[PDB]
């Protein structure tokens, strides 16, 4: 019986402190002669009503998920849940110099493993990988193919350049060589501007309108061929919504009806392509748990295969993990989102 | 000039005629002639004479709107015959794209403002003269520069009150985004010379055409113009720039409409929880789009189910929906071919006439 | 009151950089502003919640003995008195403040929220003048003011701007648009009707990569990379003809680095021979307008290897328009006895310490 | 004896016609369908005062350097010059379709071959490359390697990453595995701003001002390491000026001995990696060619190796390719220029 999997929660970084013990002496000695710059990012500011529940377990700073214990109390509190998808959103990826960013990257998964992973058999997590230099990136999958703890690569939403441009395929070829999915998740390495029209001057400004760039992202994959070039690849958009994908889907299908010829190594429709490739994460849900909108979602996007479900633990959104169900008066549905389309991606039971 | 008047006729947002070559210069200072002829219209490429993503297919063009001579929408009497008449247009709005012969790149974008600034004034005095004075079906929304707001406003305060004139015109990309402080001494001068503002379809701004990153192929670099819509509708928004200027009407022309319905839905539900950093916004989101956003049909949204589109628009908001027919592109859409079968009748009633009639002002 | 500043055997450093205790601010800010940055942090152009995209290596790129013995460098008064004033005997120093709280380089002016920005730089300037500048008018201040919105900075020239305390307004190396746009001129302006001429200082942000051609990976990149905004910035300020629409603005490069300049007007120049007829409106040849409009300070001093070459090329660029600085208290900070090399000569080493300065602050 | 190379002279491009013989019929046929748009570059805009001196033979259409015809004629009419090496700047660079850039970079070398090295024997060129697709770069090089009379490898000035990024890497690797040298050319792919502050308005303002990407790419060049993990490479700047390579020399190394750790690969000064490695073209001379001042700036670089004569045919520059003279008093240090030292480049003996 495929398990209930929740799959976008949040470890948190106390500090850069807490890498010394995975960095080697170079990094380890720099890292305090630097005085510990903290890479925290801003995709959910830390005293923002979207950070964390009022109600969340939280540390002697008031800070929630932090640790393990914290966050496993939390999520698995009430027997719902069978495992958790842990996601690090710790900013390895804005530090420019590359080995840094690879020694940082790496130490935090090993942060994800010995302080996360060995405290808890229902956790799994992503791979933080150095997505300013694609083979490094490659090279961190590699690394961790043979911890089957690690269920997918986390990318940002936002990157340096698209992910469908040839200089990322490593990252591609290193996830289908390793069964991995993809997942993009909420955030960017902010090398230009977050939208084609210029930098967000709020928050709430930029974290709505990432959206855009998921759609930039899909086009680049499948324009370019990664699903052709790597035909196994599962991508998992991770807290980017989905209620924008049916309008962007129908676009993309019209114009690639005349564009074929410049991209003929695309024979399958966008819209059949992205049902069975790229699935998403319920949390937040952007108003289809509003009465019937699950249902109407589900019906435009020609699929009830790609809604998987998510917490986004320690995180607030407007409704919760489970208002899903307001929004649909199907029970097979349910079954769907809350366990047998997540087993597309993590073939996990209980 | 008679003011414009839609009875049993149609409106369309969105027509781009081309100035024929040479057309121009009886409106430009000597100075932007020989400029042009020694330099061209540089703009953010490192380009002479095309844009950074070219038109694909014959220009993008339809094969059959290729007048004797020139380019397509280049005759005035073709587009009338063809255009106006055929469909009985009795609006029929005029977005010039490009001053054509040299460059097919807006006008308002060329990195020397000041040449920029002349072009837009060539193209305004043009026109006025050459098609809406002649056929006042056209009325013009004049294309001004929104990097330069001196300028823009100039522009607005030379021209704006003509009887000939329904809107101004920007671009979709921008170097900030459109709610931002920038640009608002240009809608304060939309709004005294009571005109609505349309933001076309374009290339350039001085970003790349994604948050992240330059498209490769055709299909990415086409759908994605929808992505700067969907920016700067949110910075308009959430901006309070509709606070400021509660009177400001503003249309995207060609960014698709089905996509800003979602876009609007994420951005209440976002919202809610983080209304907090913006303490002055006086309204929730989505409560400006009736009064404050429109969008042009072209081209048409096309899902799987055609009853989609029907709920989607009404999604959006069913009033504020303009039809156009962007003739002359290849994508060109007919009134009455572009809705699917099943589409409400009263909903379409009112994207042909109503709803333009107000955004326009005709009452 | 406090008297006009004075420079007689002392010295003019024209980059000082005092920061803020912790809290030292709040009595100048709103309450909302406070609960802003509480939950927000000051957000500006990285997806980084404290740090910016380059955050300093070693020591925080600050003097190894320069703490206090809490708090940050520069945060504290009687330290800057004895190690910084007293122990070089400087009588003008200039002010400029680069963060809010306790960091080497996070300027109030580029957080993307512009309200908060011009509230941050409203109490810096409060909080300097009393806190500083009064107590000791030995400094002077700088005032960081909001250039990429001008509405805001020339509301705060216009506050604050004649005090005596004050003697520049503040800018940065790294902007949306180069500083020759007409974008800044109405802060060019209001800063001329102040009779204050302007500082731009080194900074990260801006909104494009550190660059025109991509983000730098190694810290030598980065802090060598410094350098190419100041290029950028002097020849828009030059070619735009900014100084033929302000003939009496005085801008200074701060941090920049100097001798380079001089080849790269060098090259303006012998480049403006033949390609003059881009830019007809130029009123002077581009050079020429360096000794009236472009002043630059020294720190990082540059190292030639024949030091005989350093008097040369400052001579090249002005011997007129170079300006001693300091930097306290970051880790290349500059020794006035001993930044000079031996056969520098002692007409262009004393006016850099004092008539240089005197005279682009007009004492 | 090592012969006066002109290192520096241009063939450009008539229209986009011209590559139809080079191209593969479904690139052919796509050309005209599109209407050919030219990627005909601004860089030196056909009818501004640099394009060519009124003395440059012109074409039907008053363009210079068309043909290989004009160009010799011109170049060679007065027996100083002995080789001339032939850059085409037609901006196949600005292409954004990977493939029609490695198409027509193709049919643009394929060109310079039969319609220029084929027509007359004292000619050689720069090897043109896709710069979007880093190992089609890598693989044009290699195509080309057999043909000696291809004698370096174009990249424009502005670039979409740095080129000391390990994204770039391949091509570095390419031109080393062929004995090439690169050379670095004014011009840009323009994915950004061509300056870290924004757009430069005029032509002008963006042609004097592109210096200050050549230090960005020379400091990542070597800091990134390029030079110890390709150790023959040679760049060649042309026309990119040359007398602001000393004061960034200085910053460079004096910035190099504070930041040891970070590259504790760049074991030597930049100063000696930039005098044993960067060669620059004399056209245009940017005021050195003034009395005494080429004295001066062969002082401030600290070697007389670095600069290579060059005309930059046909561009119109203040001064002329011979004044050069005017500014020393040596004839040694002139025959360095005119022959010595791209030597160390190309090898060719007269
Ligand atoms: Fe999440
Ligand atoms: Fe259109
Ligand atoms: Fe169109
Ligand atoms: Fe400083
Ligand atoms: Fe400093
Ligand atoms: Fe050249
Ligand atoms: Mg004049």
């Amino acid at each position: 019986v495929p398990a209930v999997v929740d799959c976008d929660v949040h470890a948190v970084l106390p500090s850069p402190h807490s890498l010394i013990p995975y960095l080697d002496e170079y990094w380890a000695d720099q890292l305090v002669a630097q005085l510990a710059p903290t890479y925290e990012p801003n995709y959910h500011p830390r005293g923002s009503a979207i950070a964390q529940h009022s109600d969340a377990s939280v540390d002697e700073n008031g800070r929630a998920a932090t640790t393990a214990e914290n966050l496993v109390k939390d999520v698995f509190a009430d027997g719902f849940t069978d495992f958790a998808v842990v996601n690090c959103l710790y900013g390895v990826q804005q530090i420019h110099q590359p080995r840094r960013e690879m020694a940082h990257a790496r130490a935090l998964n090993h942060w994800i493993a010995n302080e996360w992973l060995d405290k808890d058999d229902r956790l799994r997590a992503s791979i933080v990988v150095p997505q300013g230099s694609p083979r490094a990136a490659a090279e961190e999958i590699d690394f961790w193919s043979g911890d089957k703890r690690f269920v997918q690569v986390l990318l940002l939403g936002q990157s340096e350049l698209l992910y469908g441009r040839e200089i990322n395929w490593p990252i591609w070829e290193a996830a289908e060589a390793a069964g991995l999915p993809v997942t993009l998740h909420i955030g960017g390495v902010f090398r230009q501007a977050p939208t084609s029209v210029g930098w967000p001057a709020s928050h709430l400004e930029w974290y709505v309108g990432q959206q855009s760039n998921i759609e930039a992202q899909l086009n680049s994959i499948i324009s370019e061929g990664i699903l052709q070039k790597f035909p196994k690849t599962k991508i998992l958009l991770s807290e980017l919504g989905f209620n924008w994908l049916p309008p962007f889907m129908w676009k993309f299908d019209k114009l690639w009806k005349s564009y074929r010829p410049d991209i003929p190594w695309v024979q399958e429709s966008p819209l059949e392509l992205i049902r069975e490739h790229v699935r998403v994460t319920t949390s937040p849900s952007d108003g289809a748990e509003e009465a019937g909108r699950l249902d109407s979602i589900v019906d435009r996007l020609g699929s009830d295969r790609m809604l998987v479900y998510s917490s986004d633990y320690p995180h607030k959104h407007h409704s919760g993990p489970r208002d899903i169900e307001n929004g649909t008066h199907s029970p097979e549905l349910l079954d769907r989102i809350y366990r047998r389309n997540a087993f597309d991606l993590y073939n996990l039971v209980v | 000039l008679p003011a414009p008047s839609v009875t049993t006729g149609i409106v369309d947002a969105d027509i781009h005629p081309v100035p024929q070559d040479g057309a121009l210069e009886p409106y430009l200072d000597d100075r932007w002639k020989k400029h042009i002829r020694e330099y061209g219209v540089r703009t953010t490429t490192g380009l002479q004479f095309i844009s950074e993503y070219p038109q694909m297919y014959g220009g993008a063009m339809r094969a059959d709107a290729w007048p004797e001579s020139g380019y397509p929408g280049s005759d005035r009497e073709l587009l009338r015959t063809q255009l106006l008449d055929k469909h009985n247009i009795q609006l029929g709005v005029l977005q010039c794209l490009a001053p054509g012969g040299q460059t097919l790149n807006p006008a308002g974008q060329a990195l020397n403002q000041e040449l920029a600034a002349a072009l837009c004034r060539a193209t305004n005095d043009w026109q006025l003269e050459h098609l809406v004075y002649p056929d006042p079906r056209m009325r013009a929304a004049i294309p001004v520069t929104f990097e330069t707001p001196d300028y823009a406003v100039a522009e607005i305060e030379r021209v704006g009150a003509d009887p000939g004139v329904v809107a101004v015109l920007g671009t979709s990309k921008t170097l900030e985004p459109l709610g931002s402080r920038k640009y608002w001494p240009i809608y304060e001068a939309s709004v005294a010379q009571n005109l609505p503002i349309q933001f076309h379809l374009s290339q350039g701004g001085g970003h790349a055409n994604t948050g992240t990153g330059w498209t490769s192929y055709h299909t990415e670099y086409h759908t994605g113009h929808v992505q700067s819509f969907q920016s700067q509708l949110l910075s308009l928004v959430l901006s309070g720039t509709f606070d400021r200027f509660p009177t400001l009407k503003v249309m995207f022309v060609e960014g698709n409409v089905a996509h800003f319905a979602p876009l609007i839905q994420r951005m209440d539900y976002t919202w809610e929880t983080l209304r907090g950093e913006l303490p002055d916004l006086q309204r929730k989101p989505s409560e400006y789009i009736r009064d404050h956003i429109w969008a042009s049909t072209q081209p048409i949204d096309e899902p799987e189910k055609p009853e989609h589109l029907a709920e989607l628009l009404e999604e959006f908001c069913g009033d504020n929906v303009v039809f156009a027919t962007d003739y002359p592109h290849f994508d060109f859409d007919d009134p009455e071919t572009a809705f699917p079968r099943s589409f409400p009748v009263d909903l379409r009633d009112k994207i042909l006439r109503g709803n333009g009639m107000r955004f326009f002002g005709v009452t």
